[PDB]
């Protein structure tokens, strides 16, 4: 099919890019002490 | 005090005698002609 | 104290985040324009009509570049040596078709990085440090200049100079073994075991400390917590390390002196190097690399090849296609 | 340099994290279609 | 791609729900 | 206490030449392969292999003798002595490549010879084998240049002959034929090379001159002792010299001669990958896009389509007495040239 | 081949001849 | 049957076990004969 | 016989004479007989 | 040290060169006699001067064929007539 | 292009007399040590 | 640690660590088939090499049809 | 330029992949107890 | 369930950041001209 | 999309640069 050709890294990126600041934040909280 | 016949006499010769007899050999090249 | 003190104060100043002195003060503004004007055009300038013939060759990444292709590319062979500011152009149009970024970059870049190597002096000096670390870097430096400004001075035009890009680089190799063979040039020779050397002896150096390392941590972390900034003990073994290079090969070819050691680690590649931008900077005359071409001749007179004539086979083939519409006469000579 | 007496420690807990994951997720299935188109 | 693409968000879905229930901070009563 | 454990002892005494189990590998294969080597460029011919001149005894120099590869129609035998070629004879064995062989292989053993030597002296002399990790590198790059990537190609005759000049047509023939420039494994190869040279000048040149004064002497060498327990130079001083003239430098020294280690190693090994692609013409020759513009448009032309000119000069002009098992004939009318030249 | 042994003469008397210098040292070595 | 380079491979696999059998006499022997000396 | 009879520096120097002789040759050679492109 | 002779010893001891006045030479000799006798040229197989090629030919004797490669060579020193 | 010129001219000799004259302010004196070196 | 039904099955296959045979044992025996292995690879090397060409035997896609 | 579709893709799941581990790595070490 | 004495924390000290990226963007920079070929 | 991406990785190796040269965990002697 003739597809927008930004559709995939749009979408990669889109999924990524927030998906990645939570996992940073949740290990940080998970190294924290107690 | 001192041995003649070492590991290191041997290695040494190894190296030394062909190295005399090559540029023995080299030598009477330099006056071959064509 | 007056303002003019303050401000040398200031200068010369050992607190300064980055030292900045007086080489500091040349070399600041000159890297500053070198840099600026080699990251605009790198980008986006027009082709360049190199060799004069009116054939201009696209450097920049938007008129079709990638990494690898890019560059920015040496002045016209029509300016020759010739000074060529951006104040000689009609316009910042014909500058730009003529290569007036090069000369920019590479006289702003060459007075810079000279002003760089008089800075490392300078800084030794404020520090209460011996003066020669300046030196070890008058290798690389020798080079740029061999490149940049002696070789296109002995050819008589920029237009030959190393070209600021990759693809360029290589260009500039393969044209400078035709029309020199620099590989059969002992200065080059004397290089390339300055380099492979230069790479030994840092492999070999570190992987001697890192073997003689001392056991100051655990093995879950690493080694290098074991050793503390400023700590005034060694960190390493260097009889064990000595012990160990010494029977590797035999004990006398081994370094029991530590100074004499990186007194070496500096002299090899820094005089390789040296020799290597005199390689350079005389094939800049032309007395070039050694012709062995049919050196060796049967009992008849046939010529009996050898690896030199094949050599000599391929310097033909980047001889007769380099430039190819640059040369109406039959012998390129320059 | 004096210490900034304003910092503060974050946190992100684990639902919080399998929450934004899914969000994130759902959105993605969703919109990309039509980054597609 | 496009194909590929709507499959891995699904996988990736279907993944989040496995470890959301059995990998979820476990409720504790005080 | 039995023979091996005698045996043991004896091979492991503490003479001016270390020998060690190792030795026994070691020792007869880096001697036959220096030995051949001399023995080949001093008196043997590449006539009938290259149709070529390569020992002193034909009037080659130091830069031109080599020992050349076999013919091309010898693929990748052996070549052993005793082998089918060959058949035992000595000077038809020399005259169809058979040193070649003899002094890759016997090469090839001998430098597994040489890293386990230093496995096993650092295991006896107590210190970690970081040496022998580091010598991987020469290992990689031999056994890839000399070994996988004539594998790869019709023969051993396209692998480097061992000579001087030999070794710079080689270098030639892979910029005409490979573009080998080109390949980002080659270049991080150069950056490793380069990298390593210039870590080697600049630590060398640092330590010396953040030298303590430990003597009275203006010769500065004798103020050094090899079991004292200070640092001989001032870590603190380099580290605020570096930091204030490039921005940043090492404060830690294990960490710096491991970098030493990883940086010129490194290099290697990726230059190494790159000529196994370059085994199965696996090149990184051309960018496409640049050939569909240049192609379309005659009037487009970067520093890429300019060597790749170069190129094609090269394999024009070098192929036929490069190549003489293919029987090349190139009419003048057919070379590429560009105008005058 | 006569030329073998104008050429290996040499050789063969340096041998012998160290030989013949160096004989008791190496009988008390040996 | 035996052709000529199944022969040639007896001759390298017995010359080869020759060099190695002669080195490992000659070193086995010399170590028996000069011995380290412990205490 | 005796170590130390015979001044390293006089074995230094001789052989060192010896060893530019012979390479002395040998850049004669390169402009005679073969490889003298001649 | 390892218990060998120092090598500074050695090298300026009478005997030293007493040995080595003769066996130096005769080495040295000997080489120059391998080649100036010939044998070089047969022990190795390398051409003379006059044994390149035949009189009019102009043709490499490239060995093209890997198992009879060693009667290839001699057919092509034959053919020196 | 005039405009251009007289300005870089103005600035290089600005910094280059900045170069000279500092290197003229005592610069020996300028170290961690003896200073007294006139 | 917990016992399982199949670790119960499984515990005296895990249950010898360390445990050596005296000495040299059958190094001596093992090192005989080392050999006869190193043999056995320079045979199909060859073989594979054409450095040994046996009766029969066609290293090639025309071996058989 | 006729360049190769999944290159924009695969420059910037390169770049960002491994340079996100790193991230992820250095937070939580700096939020672990001082 | 019992907690696994095997674990051990991970770090990455800000240096290592700094050079880990410096290695992936100048990997990139060299390798992106092939990718897109 | 590729003059773009070349100059974005450029961009963030100076950024980068900035970072590890006024941002660097500072050197303390022990
Ligand atoms: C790292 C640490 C190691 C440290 C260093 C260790 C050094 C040890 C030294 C080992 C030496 C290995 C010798 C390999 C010789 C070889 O390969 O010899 C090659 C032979 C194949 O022979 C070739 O075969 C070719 C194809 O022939 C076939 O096709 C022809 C045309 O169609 C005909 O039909 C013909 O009859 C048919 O045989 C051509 O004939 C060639 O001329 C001929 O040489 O394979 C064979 O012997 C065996 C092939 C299978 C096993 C190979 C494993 C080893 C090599 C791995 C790398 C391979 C390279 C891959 C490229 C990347
Ligand atoms: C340990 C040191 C060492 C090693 C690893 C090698 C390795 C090699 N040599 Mg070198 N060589 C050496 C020392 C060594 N050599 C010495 C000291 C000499 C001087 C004599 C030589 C002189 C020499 C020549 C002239 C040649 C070689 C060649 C070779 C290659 C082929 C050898 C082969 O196929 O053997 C096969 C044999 C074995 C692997 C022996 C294994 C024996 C097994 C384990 C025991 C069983 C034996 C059995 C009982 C015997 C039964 C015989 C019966 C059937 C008749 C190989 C790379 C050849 C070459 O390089 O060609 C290009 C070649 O022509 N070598
Ligand atoms: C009669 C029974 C029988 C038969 C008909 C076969 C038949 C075969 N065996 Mg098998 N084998 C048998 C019994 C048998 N085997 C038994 C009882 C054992 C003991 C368990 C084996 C163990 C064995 C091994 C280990 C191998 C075979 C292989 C083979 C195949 C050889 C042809 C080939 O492609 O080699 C190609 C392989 C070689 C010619 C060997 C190369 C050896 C290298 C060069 C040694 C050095 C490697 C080192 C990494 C150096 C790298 C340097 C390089 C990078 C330059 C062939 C199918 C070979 C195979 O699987 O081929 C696909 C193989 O490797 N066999
Ligand atoms: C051409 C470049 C080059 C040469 C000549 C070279 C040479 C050497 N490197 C050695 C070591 C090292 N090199 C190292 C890292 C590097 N080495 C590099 C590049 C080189 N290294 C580079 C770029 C690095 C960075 C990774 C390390 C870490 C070491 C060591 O530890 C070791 C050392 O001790 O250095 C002080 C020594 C190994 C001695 C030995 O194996 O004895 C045995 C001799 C044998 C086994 C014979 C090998 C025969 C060879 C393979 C084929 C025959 C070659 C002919 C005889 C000569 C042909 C010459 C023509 C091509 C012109 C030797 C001096
Ligand atoms: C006692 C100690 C024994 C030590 C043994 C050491 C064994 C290994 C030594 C290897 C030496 C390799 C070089 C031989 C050169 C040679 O013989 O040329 C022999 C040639 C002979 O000269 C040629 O002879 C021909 C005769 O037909 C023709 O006349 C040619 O025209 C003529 O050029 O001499 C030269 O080419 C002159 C220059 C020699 C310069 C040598 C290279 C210098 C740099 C070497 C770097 C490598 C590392 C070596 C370190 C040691
Ligand atoms: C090409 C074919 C290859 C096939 C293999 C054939 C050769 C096998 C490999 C042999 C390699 C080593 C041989 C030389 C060993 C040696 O010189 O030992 C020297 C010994 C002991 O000397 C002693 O030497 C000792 C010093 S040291 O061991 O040399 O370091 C010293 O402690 C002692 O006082 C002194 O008397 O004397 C010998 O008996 C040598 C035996 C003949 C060899
Ligand atoms: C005297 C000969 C000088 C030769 C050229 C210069 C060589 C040394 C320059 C290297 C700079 C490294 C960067 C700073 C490194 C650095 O800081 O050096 C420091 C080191 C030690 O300094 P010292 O203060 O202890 O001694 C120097 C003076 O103060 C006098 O004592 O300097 C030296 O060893 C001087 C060496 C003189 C003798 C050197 C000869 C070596 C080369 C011989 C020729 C080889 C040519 C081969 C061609 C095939
Ligand atoms: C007047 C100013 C002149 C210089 C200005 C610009 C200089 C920029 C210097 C590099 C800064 C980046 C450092 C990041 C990484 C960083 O912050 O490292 C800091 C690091 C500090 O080392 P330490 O010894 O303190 O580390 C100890 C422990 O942290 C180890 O875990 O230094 C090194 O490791 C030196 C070796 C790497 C040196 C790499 C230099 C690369 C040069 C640039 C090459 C790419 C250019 C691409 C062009 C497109
Ligand atoms: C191969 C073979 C073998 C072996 C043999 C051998 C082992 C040999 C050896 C040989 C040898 C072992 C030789 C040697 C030679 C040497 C020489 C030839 C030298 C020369 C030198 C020179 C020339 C010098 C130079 C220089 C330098 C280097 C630097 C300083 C300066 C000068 C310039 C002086 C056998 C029989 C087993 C088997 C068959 C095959
Ligand atoms: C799309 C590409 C993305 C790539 C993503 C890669 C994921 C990487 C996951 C890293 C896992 C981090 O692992 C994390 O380590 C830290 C310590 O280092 C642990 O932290 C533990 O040690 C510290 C320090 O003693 C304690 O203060 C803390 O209370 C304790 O729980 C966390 O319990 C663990 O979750
Ligand atoms: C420490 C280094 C010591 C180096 C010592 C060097 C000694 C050199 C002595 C030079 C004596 C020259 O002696 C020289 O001998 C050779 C024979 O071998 C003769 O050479 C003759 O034989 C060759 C072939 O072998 C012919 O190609 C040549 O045309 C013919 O003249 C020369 O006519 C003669 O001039
Ligand atoms: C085109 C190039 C220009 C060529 C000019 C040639 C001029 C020749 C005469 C130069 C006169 C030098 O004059 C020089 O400058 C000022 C004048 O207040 C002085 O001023 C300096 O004094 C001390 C010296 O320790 C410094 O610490 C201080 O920073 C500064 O005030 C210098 O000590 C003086 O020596
Ligand atoms: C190779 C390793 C072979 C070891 S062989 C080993 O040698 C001992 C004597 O040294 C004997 O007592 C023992 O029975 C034997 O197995
Ligand atoms: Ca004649
Ligand atoms: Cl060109
Ligand atoms: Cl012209
Ligand atoms: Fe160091
Ligand atoms: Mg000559």
């Amino acid at each position: 099919m003739e597809v927008n050709q930004l559709g995939l890294i749009a979408t990669a990126l889109f999924v990524l890019v927030p998906s990645v600041f939570l996992i940073i934040l949740y290990v940080q909280t998970e190294s924290q002490q107690k | 005090s001192y041995p003649i016949f070492t590991v290191r006499w041997v290695a040494v010769h190894t190296l030394a005698v062909p190295t005399i007899f090559f540029l023995g050999a080299i030598a009477a090249m330099q006056f071959i002609q064509r | 104290a007056n303002l003019w003190e303050r401000f040398c104060n200031w200068v010369t100043s050992t607190d300064n985040r980055l030292y900045v002195g007086w080489f500091g003060v040349i070399m600041i503004p000159t890297l500053l324009a070198a840099t600026i004007c080699f990251v605009i055009a790198f980008i986006a300038a027009p082709p360049v009509d190199i060799d004069g013939i009116r054939e201009p060759v696209s450097g920049s990444l938007l008129y079709g570049n990638n990494i690898i292709t890019g560059a920015v590319v040496p002045s016209s062979n029509a300016i020759g040596l010739h000074f060529y500011p951006i104040w000689e152009a009609a316009s910042l149009d014909e500058w730009l078709y003529n290569g007036g970024p090069y000369q920019l970059i590479i006289f702003h870049f060459l007075l810079g990085a000279s002003c760089y190597m008089g800075r490392q002096w300078e800084l030794s000096y404020r520090l209460g440090m011996r003066p020669w670390i300046c030196v070890a870097y008058s290798a690389p430096l020798a080079s740029a200049f061999a490149v940049f400004l002696i070789y296109p001075i002995g050819q008589g035009s920029f237009s030959d100079g190393m070209p600021l890009g990759i693809s360029g680089t290589f260009n500039f190799m393969i044209v400078f073994q035709a029309e020199h063979n620099i590989l059969m040039h002992p200065f080059h020779q004397l290089g390339v075991a300055g380099v492979f050397g230069g790479a030994l002896f840092c492999a070999m150096h570190g992987s001697l400390v890192t073997s003689s390392l001392i056991r100051e941590t655990t093995e879950t972390e690493s080694a290098n917590y074991g050793y503390k900034f400023g700590q005034e003990e060694e960190t390493y073994n260097i009889v064990a390390a000595h012990g160990y290079f010494g029977r590797l090969i035999f004990q006398y070819a081994s370094f029991n002196n530590s100074r004499s050691l990186h007194f070496f680690l500096a002299a090899w590649p820094v005089v390789g190097v040296w020799f290597a931008a005199l390689g350079i900077s005389t094939m800049a005359f032309n007395l070039n690399g050694f012709n062995f071409n049919h050196s060796v001749i049967d009992a008849k007179g046939n010529v009996i090849n050898t690896w030199a004539d094949i050599i000599n086979r391929a310097n033909l083939g980047m001889e007769v296609m380099h430039e190819r519409n640059a040369h109406n006469f039959p012998l390129d000579l320059a | 340099m004096e210490p900034n007496p304003n910092r503060q420690p974050v946190e992100l807990n684990r639902t919080s994290l399998y929450l934004g994951l899914l969000l994130i997720l759902v959105l993605a299935l969703l919109f990309s279609s039509y980054f597609f188109n | 791609m496009e194909t590929i693409t709507y499959v891995f968000i699904f996988a990736c879905i279907i993944a989040l729900f496995f470890f959301a229930i059995f990998f979820r901070e476990p409720p504790r009563i005080t | 206490r039995g023979w091996f454990d005698i045996l043991d002892d004896w091979l492991k005494r503490d003479r001016f030449v270390f020998v060690g189990w190792s030795g026994i590998l070691l020792f007869p294969c880096a001697y036959l392969a220096l030995g051949g080597w001399l023995t080949g460029t001093t008196f043997v011919t590449s006539w009938y292999t290259h149709g070529l001149a390569s020992s002193y005894l034909e009037g080659c120099n130091f830069l031109t003798v080599a020992v050349s590869t076999p013919a091309n129609s010898m693929g990748h035998s052996l070549l052993l002595l005793w082998g089918p070629e060959a058949q035992g004879d000595f000077t038809r064995w020399c005259q169809l490549g058979g040193l070649w062989t003899f002094i890759a292989l016997h090469g090839a053993f001998g430098l597994i010879g040489f890293m386990l030597r230093q496995f096993e002296i650092a295991r006896l002399v107590g210190v970690r084998p970081y040496n022998a990790i580091a010598f991987s590198a020469p290992i990689a790059v031999f056994v890839s240049v000399f070994l996988i990537y004539p594998l790869g190609q019709s023969s051993w005759f396209f692998a480097p002959s061992f000579g001087v000049a030999a070794i710079f047509r080689f270098l030639l023939f892979f910029q005409g034929f490979h573009n080998w420039t080109l390949n980002p494994f080659h270049m991080m190869g150069v950056a490793g090379v380069l990298g390593g040279a210039l870590l080697c000048a600049i630590h060398g040149a640092t330590v010396e001159n953040t030298l303590f004064q430990d003597g009275e002497g203006a010769s500065t060498f004798r103020a050094f002792n090899p079991t004292q327990a200070e640092e001989t130079y001032s870590m603190v001083t380099a580290n605020r010299f570096w930091s204030q003239i490039f921005g940043i430098a090492f404060s830690n020294k294990r960490w710096l001669h491991f970098f030493m280690l990883f940086v010129p190693v490194t290099g290697l090994w990726m230059s190494a990958i790159g000529v196994v692609g370059l085994a199965l013409n696996l090149r990184s020759y051309d960018f496409i896009s640049q050939e569909i513009r240049a192609a379309e448009d005659p009037e487009f032309e970067t520093f890429y389509t300019k060597n790749l000119l170069l190129n094609e000069g090269i394999r024009a002009w070098m192929a036929p007495q490069d190549q003489p098992h293919e029987n090349f004939v190139f009419p003048e009318e057919v070379l590429p040239r560009g105008n005058a030249l | 081949d006569w030329r073998v042994l104008v050429v290996l003469l040499p050789v063969l008397l340096a041998a012998g001849w160290a030989v013949r210098n160096i004989l008791p040292y190496a009988v008390k070595q040996v | 049957t035996i052709t000529p380079s199944l022969k040639g491979f007896f001759i390298g696999l017995l010359s080869g076990a020759v060099v190695l059998g002669l080195t490992f006499a000659v070193l086995i022997a010399i170590s028996q004969i000069d011995k380290v000396q412990r205490s | 016989s005796e170590g130390g009879r015979i001044p390293l520096w006089i074995v230094a120097t001789v052989a060192g004479m010896g060893v530019i002789v012979i390479v002395g040759l040998f850049f004669y050679g390169a402009y005679a007989g073969l490889g003298s492109s001649l | 040290t390892t218990g060998e002779r120092p090598f500074s010893d050695i090298i300026t001891s009478v005997r030293y060169w007493v040995i080595h006045s003769i066996t130096i030479p005769a080495l040295f000799i000997a080489g120059w006699l391998f080649v100036s006798t010939g044998l070089a040229y047969d022990v190795f197989g390398t051409p003379r001067p006059d044994s390149y090629y035949a009189q009019e030919q102009r043709s490499i004797p490239l060995v093209t064929d890997r198992f009879e490669a060693k009667q290839q060579v001699e057919t092509f020193l034959e053919q020196l007539k | 292009m005039e405009t251009l010129k007289i300005t870089v001219y103005i600035v290089v000799t600005f910094f280059v007399l900045l170069f000279v004259f500092g290197f003229l302010s005592g610069d020996p004196a300028r170290n961690p040590k003896r200073k007294d070196l006139e | 640690a917990r016992r399982t039904w199949l670790g119960d099955i499984l515990r005296p296959l895990n249950s010898e660590y360390g445990k050596v045979a005296p000495g040299w044992g059958t190094t001596p025996l093992m090192a005989v088939f080392m050999g006869l292995f190193l043999v056995f690879l320079l045979i199909i090397l060859e073989i594979y090499n054409s450095t040994l060409i046996l009766d029969g035997v066609n290293v090639s896609w025309k071996a058989l049809g």
